[PDB]
């Protein structure tokens, strides 16, 4: 048992027509303190696989070296490790989840919820989630600590059923997720404006966007609103 | 404080008849008000013609779950590939529950399939492994809500016969499969105007001596 | 220690074609001891049925309040209280107990005798009213009661069809609640007659 | 919050952020929290929302009445009527207030309330949590009798880095300006002052 | 729960009822509380479901192991002692168990031990375990002899459990009953208190309290 | 103050109460008569917490009493009985409630019927054919479940405590040091003096 | 529970789900959460469902005494100070979280307010558990100078986003739209996107399938003549 | 396990010990003999914590009688009351304590004396002409501080017994439901049948 | 009961010869931030008196209102209030320790430390505590908080018992407590190096003064310690 202390917030993920889609903004808080701006939260595995964490920076950060260690052995005596025998994001999240469940089971948790989005050999969109207590779920839409509570609302307006994910394009399901981001900056008080995207699609492959920046946004407004009530000027 | 168990709410239905059971579990997986997933499976095919769900703490579901599933493989490679009949099922889950007696698996347990006559069976479960056999069965955050309506309508209790003042019982019956579907269908429909963790979907697996069949249905979103 | 689970009990009400019905079982305990096989939870003034769960002692007081505040209302009105108007009247009642409330789930049934409408509502122990079309339970087997109710339910039954379904959706709700049972009660109400009926129920 | 009064030549300006909390939820972005309590005297508001608007609106009404029997109350005269609450009520209140005032007698001056409800009159205050991060660039970088535009950037690179640095504060800067001349209000928007 | 078992002129006879809880809710209406566990040996369940099931299960395996062993039937004494020195190494860690060992041996006679999870254990001539025993030795301390008739020590035994199934609100379902002799043990039926009661009303003119 | 049964039969009321009084490690008294007269056909026993229950119990007589002065009349059991409870209600709410519960025995002379009232401390009444409070009733109502009878004689009803009382002294676990037995009938109120 | 409150042209709109829990269990699947304070002052509600009727209830009946008082139209503002002065005396123990909203002479307003007592002016708010899905909905699609039809889209569409996605919130949509120079229009389930679908089954039971002992007919009368 | 006595009188030690056996609010037993013979001439009574006296007790008597065996002799009652002091002493600073206070009454036929040692749950041990464990001897070690004398025949010490019995009757709270008395001399150990 | 908030550090004082010496420094701290670096919490009553308060600064200016509003109202329908009927040490000082001990027992302290340091008429020394419990005591030398620890036992070198007090002049106790104010600067966490400093003399009446600063620091040595043990550079 212990507490978070530096830490990321939300990791927000969608499923469109050819891929997955996943981001997570660069900041590791500090309680309050926006302490760390420029924290990669997003971390690939291969050319299929981004393994999106929040929480715990600490423990993050111990995730990442068991991931390029899980790659390093999975090379070992493996000539089609770079084909039919590379690692899967299936391979990859169930590793994690055996993880969390086991170190929560010992009452020590990896004090972290992860999304895996990826694309499978076959060509199928892989998009699960697990946290802390080793649970774990998959849905079109996934979100982690606000992101769930903000971001799942606005990315199941796109994406509301399995049916609708032949309907949705990489255009959409960006914008969706680029929208979420700057709702959760208006909103989110441990978010940032700066933050990374990354689409696993089927035909293209992996494509790794760092250094974006929430744009677009309304305060004009704000010159208009005056006291908290009767107050006019 | 670290609390290692958590609620992903959803609720379970067994019912057993002549020659089948079901079971059946909406696919819903909240935890506190959020929803999680729409559809997320929770009760899992686990080989020699049984059923079984682990409602409650979802993650000590699944790990139940995988356990049983693994037994089952263990138990064909040590007894030469003999089906493991649904009496013996319940009493290794009973073992598998009650190891963890001092640390629980928090969930609610119901298996069903068919017993060695051939007639349906449903097995159901306490989260430290104490087990029954009964025809009819309700788990999970919305088992309150469903059981009595089974006593109710599986096993006609408080119905007399009308006209006997109050002196002969309702005769119990075997239901049909379409008779079942229909309870199942209207107990979930029930559930998920009253409580806010039922929804989203129905799944049932309906168990025969010719396999596992699958039926899934839609509720209420909200 | 909690007050609404000492004495045990349940209240269910529902409305038919131009007909309500209120239940209740007769089972009053100290926790595991049931001492009472008689504790009646439903009470009348005039036309206006209340239904009354939680703690014994609240139970009994506050239908000696509105015994006293309805007696009053009908002296200077020249008139009985309608359901309506007495659903208000428990409201503000119980809400001026909000910092130390009566541990209660009341329930009005009744006729409009102007209008003819069937009437119910449900509260919780401060005040806030339920007005439903369909039906409204209380009491310990609340859960169970609302599982009954929202299987068994259909609009526009009978007085001797509503009689059944409310009476089997107490029977079974009660039977999976160790507080409820030891007896109910049933009242159909039409606009000029009420019929009460004792119902025959496992005594465990 | 991030807030700050900063006295100068010609008067006294007034700082604000505008983010509203309820834990790490966003009540409100563009919060007003420079409030009105009398014509030339304004304060700046931290801690409980609901705390500084009843004693806020407690301080309106006194200044009205006093205004009504005997004219316009100095800035030290306003100070002492939010301390007197601030300090009979220190078990049930959680309020830090900047007040900041102008008279043509005594120019621009500035009196902070902390917690314990203290009076500290200042040529410059800050508060609020975001205030932490700028005690050394606001000592740093504050001179007596700046001009109204170097104390306009000063106030703005000042609640910049609170607003940086801390997550309870954000959104917009609101100013309001104190002088002679009368009472404007400002505002600067995070892409003009993020930048900086 | 409520279980008893006594002994009497006839042998000893056990009752049980078969409600199981979950706090105020009814988990079941049918539970076993009797374990048989061999033709001459009976258990009784009190306390924790699973850990009533899951010991007195294991206490068959350990009687059936001691039958291969020594040729022979373990005796009840050594029967409820393998289960009280078992609960008393998890003494404190929360176990909850009440039960009664009941059987015949030639070299004991017919023989009742109380074995609980503080480690109690008791030869007696009567006992009643559970939430609801004080409302069963009311019953059946007033008339209770050495020398009823087997019919009328069976009935005792139904009765006390109905009086216990009618007051305590943890109790209930059903009476199952047996009854064990020199050639061993004899189920009597299971008996649900849904009709039960009102049979018994009528019949023996008692139950005066209820509305009938 | 442990153990007070009653039990209503066919046209009187009986009341047994504990003679114990125990504070600690010792028994203080062994004689203690744990009732009062509220009017001559009304009597009432008590237990609960040391103090309280005297003093309640003496209230509840002197306001009785005073009642009967002023209208030279006597209260029905179901009146006092109502009474008692308004001021046991009233109490549960109070600073520092009367942690008393108590049952009342009564003759109406109007009815010509005995009445058996059992009142807790909360203010929660019934009207019951017997009563008991404490852990007595954990034995006592089950063994009168069977063995009462609605028409039974007073000398009946006295053989049907003796039946609790043994139950009692066999397999409660606090020496209570038998009871005294009073019985109310349409002659007024009398105590059994051998039990 | 999702309200909102939304500002346009020429007045403002609040909307409501109709969902009420006790614990995880659904209450009433129908109540209405918006509140008439006076005539063109309503306000939804949100938090413990007894403190938010007895508080609108309370300044709605001090808020028409004073306009007959002062023999003028009530306005919002001070419905809002008389809230507020209410619920920060109790210390956030009547739990009325609110979206007060109107047109008055002065204008058209909307403001929020907290069970601690302190008030919120905006051109959208949102309160209640669903509050973070509605309030993602407002930050994407409002604009100023919304028509009254857009506003209505937007508020009901935020509380949309409340029903399906907070387990807090359901059923049904409210709305009251108060436009400058009108009547203001209560629109009671404006939406109703969850009606319970046909059962499979009756379950209505064969007349004398439940065992009865006593039978009585009940008096309900007055005492009666001759 | 409430009430265990012992005196030691010329020639004897008796040790008397209550027969209830008590849990919650019902007397489960009433016949119950909270005593374990180590040896011939030595008798151990005990009471404490349900499970572990009877536990701790078999444990002592399974050791003394191996003892006996190995060396085909009897441990004095003193090596038998330091070896069980030493037990105690080692189970209190143990994950789980034996909570079980004991009386060891033995007659040495070396010295012909009698012996009683009084030993805590702590392995606290003393020698002494009377002791009692629990709240027994809060009236009975006065009582034999009056009424003892060191010469009495071992009639006298039962008379002695009565007397302190019948003040545990009147001033306890709790029914033990007599006691069983035994008697260890020269002879060994013999139960007196009637009491 | 309540906690203080803003804080003032210790006073200290002593008797000598002629008169009597106090100073405290200019600090209001904040916990541990240093939050107000121009507090006086040295408050004369007419030419005689000195009370110098540590602990609650807000404590502390409704003290200084209670000293201010006490001489106004000794003046009224006086003549002689500047002279045989001027407010005395030893009125100022009980009137002070009533209000403590009336507001301890009322369980709502004045959350202070207070030393009254003054002359009375007779040309007698004058020097007592009290404090929030309402305690009070008089000695040669007094000192509030870390100067209870630390500036005592030096004082004490100089005026150890009473029959010390003619033997110590004027320059010898200044001298004193401005070397004691240095040591306090050199080991109290919550202490300033600006301080004030007052005396109250039978001859020269009183002396107020301002903006002192500890001098004549000894740091030279600091950089002959290097790491905290085995480290030689
Ligand atoms: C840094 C910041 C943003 O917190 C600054 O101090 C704000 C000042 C402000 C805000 C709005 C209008 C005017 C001035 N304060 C807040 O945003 C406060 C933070 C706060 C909450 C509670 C306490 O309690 C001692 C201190 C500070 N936010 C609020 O007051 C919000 C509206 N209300 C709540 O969070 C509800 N609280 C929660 C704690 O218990 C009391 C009720
Ligand atoms: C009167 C009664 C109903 O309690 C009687 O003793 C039952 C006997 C019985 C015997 C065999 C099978 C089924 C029932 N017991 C129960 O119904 C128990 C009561 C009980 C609950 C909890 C504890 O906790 C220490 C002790 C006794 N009911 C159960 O065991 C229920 C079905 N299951 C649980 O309460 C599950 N919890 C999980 C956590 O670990 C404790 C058991
Ligand atoms: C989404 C939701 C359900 O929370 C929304 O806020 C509802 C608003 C509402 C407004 C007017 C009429 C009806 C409903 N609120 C409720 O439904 C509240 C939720 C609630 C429960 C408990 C607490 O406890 C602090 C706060 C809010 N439900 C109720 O108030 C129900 C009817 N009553 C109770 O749960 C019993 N109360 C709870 C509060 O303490 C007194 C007893
Ligand atoms: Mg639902
Ligand atoms: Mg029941
Ligand atoms: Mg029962
Ligand atoms: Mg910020």
């Amino acid at each position: 048992t212990q507490q978070p202390i530096v830490t990321g917030t939300s990791v927000i993920s969608m499923k469109y027509d050819n891929g997955v889609i996943i981001a997570a903004d660069n900041l590791g808080s500090y309680g309050s303190l926006l302490r760390f701006n420029g924290v990669e939260r997003l971390i690939p595995v291969g050319d299929n696989t981004v393994v999106g964490i929040s929480g715990d920076i600490s423990d993050m950060q111990h995730i990442e070296r068991l991931l390029k260690d899980l790659v390093t052995e999975n090379a070992y005596d493996n000539p089609l490790a770079d084909a039919e025998e590379a690692l899967e994001p299936s391979y990859i999240f169930e590793y994690l989840a055996t993880v969390m469940y086991q170190r929560r089971s010992k009452m020590n948790p990896l004090w972290n919820a992860i999304i895996v989005a990826g694309v499978q050999s076959n060509g199928d969109q892989f998009l699960r989630y697990v946290n802390l207590l080793g649970v774990t779920y998959s849905s079109p839409t996934l979100a982690t600590g606000f992101g769930a509570h903000m971001a799942n609302p606005l990315l199941r307006k796109v994406v509301d059923r399995e049916s609708d994910i032949p309907k949705t394009t990489v255009q959409v399901a960006e914008e969706a997720i680029v929208n979420a981001m700057r709702v959760l900056y208006y909103r989110d008080a441990r978010s940032s404006r700066n933050f990374s995207l990354a689409i696993i699609d089927k035909n293209t492959g992996l494509t790794f966007k760092k250094n974006l920046q929430v744009e677009n946004m309304k305060w004009d407004f704000a010159k208009d609103i005056k006291g908290y009530g009767t107050q006019k000027i | 404080q670290f609390n290692p168990y958590g609620d992903n709410g959803g609720t379970i239905l067994g019912i057993a008849g002549e020659d089948f059971a079901v079971l059946a579990g909406d696919t819903r997986n909240i935890t506190d008000y959020s929803i999680n997933s729409r559809y997320e499976p929770k009760v899992f095919d686990c080989g020699d013609n049984i059923v079984m769900s682990a409602n409650g703490f979802a993650a000590d579901g699944d790990a139940l779950v995988k356990r049983f599933k693994n037994s089952v493989k263990w138990y064909h490679f040590d007894h030469n590939d003999k089906k493991l009949s649904i009496n013996s099922a319940a009493r290794n889950i009973q073992h598998l529950l009650y190891g963890k007696r001092f640390f629980p698996y928090y969930v609610h347990t119901i298996i069903a399939g068919l017993d060695e006559d051939g007639k349906g069976a449903v097995y159901s479960f306490d989260p430290v492994g104490s087990y029954e056999r009964e025809q009819c069965r309700a788990g999970g955050a919305a088992a309150s809500l469903i059981m009595p309506f089974l006593d109710n309508q599986v096993n006609f209790k408080n119905q007399y016969e009308p006209g006997t003042n109050g002196k002969v019982k309702k005769p119990l019956k075997y239901l049909s499969v379409e008779e079942v579907i229909k309870l199942v269908r209207d107990s979930f429909t029930s559930a998920t105007e009253r409580h806010i963790q039922v929804g989203d979907g129905l799944e049932i697996l309906i168990v025969t001596k010719d396999g596992v069949r699958k039926e899934f249905y839609e509720l209420k979103r909200d | 220690s909690d007050p609404s689970s000492i004495n045990g009990g349940i209240v269910v009400a529902m409305t038919g074609k131009d007909c309500v019905a209120i239940a209740c079982d007769l089972r009053l305990g100290s926790q595991s001891l049931g001492v009472s096989n008689k504790f009646e939870k439903i009470f009348h003034y005039g036309h206006v049925f209340l239904g009354i769960t939680g703690l014994a002692t609240d139970v009994t007081t506050l239908n000696e309040m509105f015994r006293y505040k309805t007696n009053l209302y009908k002296l200077k009105e020249e008139r009985a209280i309608e359901p309506e108007t007495f659903t208000q009247l428990v409201s503000s009642s119980l809400y001026e107990r909000r910092f130390g409330p009566y541990f209660v789930g009341p329930v009005v049934a009744g006729i409009n005798s102007k209008s003819g409408k069937p009437f119910i509502a449900g509260f919780d122990l401060i005040g806030c009213i339920d007005e439903a079309k369909d039906f409204i339970v209380s009491g310990t087997a609340s859960d169970q009661l609302f599982g009954m109710c929202e299987s068994l339910y259909e609009p526009n039954l009978e007085p001797e069809d509503l009689f059944e379904t409310i009476s089997q959706a107490l029977l079974n709700a009660a039977d999976r609640d160790a507080l409820s049972g030891w007896g109910a009660v049933v009242y159909i109400i039409k606009k000029d007659e009420v019929v009460k009926r004792y119902l025959k129920m496992r005594q465990d | 919050t991030s807030i700050m009064a900063v006295t100068f030549k010609d008067g006294v300006i007034l700082g604000a952020d505008s983010r509203t909390t309820t834990g790490a939820y966003i009540a409100n972005r563009v919060t007003d929290k420079l409030t009105r309590v009398h014509d030339k005297i304004w304060c700046c508001r931290s801690g409980s929302a609901a705390d500084t608007q009843a004693i806020a609106d407690i301080v309106q009404y006194h200044l009205e009445l006093y205004t009504s029997q005997y004219g316009t109350p100095s800035t030290e005269t306003a100070a002492s009527v939010f301390k007197e609450l601030c300090y009979e009520n220190k078990d049930n209140l959680t309020a830090g207030i900047i007040v900041a005032g102008y008279d043509d007698k005594n120019k621009g001056e500035v009196y902070t309330i902390p917690l314990g409800g203290s009076v500290h009159k200042l040529p410059y205050a800050i508060a609020g949590s975001g205030s932490t991060f700028i005690y050394g660039y606001c000592d740093k970088n504050f001179r007596e009798n700046m001009s109204k535009e170097e104390t306009v950037d000063f106030i703005k690179h000042s609640l910049s880095q609170a607003i940086k640095w801390d997550g309870s504060s954000g959104g917009v800067i609101r100013m309001v300006v104190l002088t002679a001349a009368g009472v404007e209000r400002l505002i600067f928007y995070p892409d003009e002052y993020e930048q900086l | 729960t409520t279980t008893l078992a006594f002994r009497f002129q006839g042998g000893i006879i056990v009752a049980v009822d078969s409600r199981a809880t979950a706090g105020n809710w009814v988990a079941s209406q049918t539970v076993k509380k009797v374990i048989e566990i061999n033709p001459f040996l009976l258990g009784t369940m009190a306390g924790g479901a699973a850990d009533c099931q899951f010991w007195e299960t294991w206490l068959g395996s350990q009687c059936r192991l001691h039958e291969l062993r020594e040729k022979e039937r373990i005796s009840v004494a050594a029967a409820s002692k393998i289960l009280s020195n078992l609960v008393y190494q998890y003494k404190g860690a929360g176990l909850s168990m009440g039960t009664m060992i009941c059987g015949y041996t030639r070299k004991e006679g017919p023989t009742i031990y109380y074995v609980d999870s503080d480690g109690t254990r008791l030869k007696g001539d009567i006992f009643c375990v559970g939430s609801g025993q004080t409302f069963a030795y009311g019953v059946l301390d007033s008339n209770y002899k050495w020398d009823l008739s087997v019919e009328d020590a069976l009935y005792l035994g139904k009765r006390s459990i109905l009086a216990a199934a009618h007051r305590d609100a943890y109790s209930g379902g059903s009476v199952n009953l047996y009854h064990v002799t020199e050639d061993g043990w004899i189920y009597h039926g299971n008996h649900d208190v849904g009709e039960l009661f009102w049979k018994v009303k009528e019949e023996e003119g008692s139950f005066n309290n209820v509305i009938g | 103050m442990d153990i007070i049964l009653g039990i209503r039969v066919q046209d009187s009321v009986i009341l047994a109460s504990s003679k114990a009084v125990t504070r600690g490690i010792s028994v203080l008294k062994d004689s203690d008569d744990k009732t009062r007269q509220l009017s001559p056909h009304t009597l009432m026993s008590f237990a609960g917490e040391a103090g309280d229950t005297v003093q309640f119990a003496e209230y509840i007589q002197a306001n009785i009493q005073l009642y009967s002065i002023r209208e030279d009349y006597e209260l029905s059991p179901q009146a006092v009985s109502s009474f008692v409870r308004q001021e046991l209600a009233k109490s549960i709410r109070s600073r520092r409630p009367y942690q008393v519960n108590v049952l009342i025995g009564g003759y109406d002379k109007k009815k010509n019927k005995p009445e058996l009232y059992q009142i807790d401390y909360l203010g929660t009444k019934v009207e019951l054919p017997y009563g008991a409070h404490g852990y007595s009733g954990f034995y006592t109502f089950s063994l009168l479940d069977h063995h009462y009878r609605p028409d039974m004689t007073t000398e009946e009803g006295l053989d049907l405590l003796k039946l609790c009382v043994q139950e009692l002294e066999k397999r409660m676990p606090m020496d209570f040091k038998g009871v005294i037995v009073k019985i109310v009938d349409k002659d007024g109120i009398r105590q059994v003096d051998d039990f | 529970t999702t309200i909102v409150g939304v500002k346009f042209n020429n007045g403002v709109v609040i909307a409501a789900d109709t969902r009420s829990t006790q614990g995880p269990i659904v209450a009433d699947k129908n109540c209405a959460k918006l509140h008439r304070i006076s005539p063109k002052i309503w306000c939804a509600a949100a938090g413990t469902a007894a403190d938010t009727e007895a508080v609108t209830q309370l300044i709605g009946s001090n808020i028409e005494l004073h306009s007959l008082y002062t023999s003028r139209e009530p306005r919002v503002v001070s419905a809002l100070q008389m809230l507020k002065q209410h619920l920060f005396k109790y210390q956030g123990h009547i739990g009325a979280y609110l979206i007060v909203a109107g047109v008055d002479p002065t204008g058209s307003h909307l403001f929020s307010i907290h069970a601690h007592g302190s008030t919120d002016v905006g051109y959208y708010l949102s309160l209640g558990s669903g509050s973070l899905a509605a309030m993602a909905v407002l930050e994407s699609h409002w604009k100023q100078d919304l028509t009254k039809e857009e506003a209505i889209k937007l508020a009901s569409d935020a509380i949309q986003a409340g029903i399906w996605n907070d387990l807090g919130s359901g059923s049904n949509v409210d709305v009251c739209v108060m436009e400058i120079g009108k009547d203001a229009e209560y629109l009671r389930n404006y939406l109703t996107p969850n009606v319970r679908e046909e059962k499979q089954k009756s379950y209505k039971f064969p007349r004398g399938t439940t065992a009865v002992l006593k039978e009585s007919i009940v008096n309900i009368c007055d005492i009666q003549e001759e």
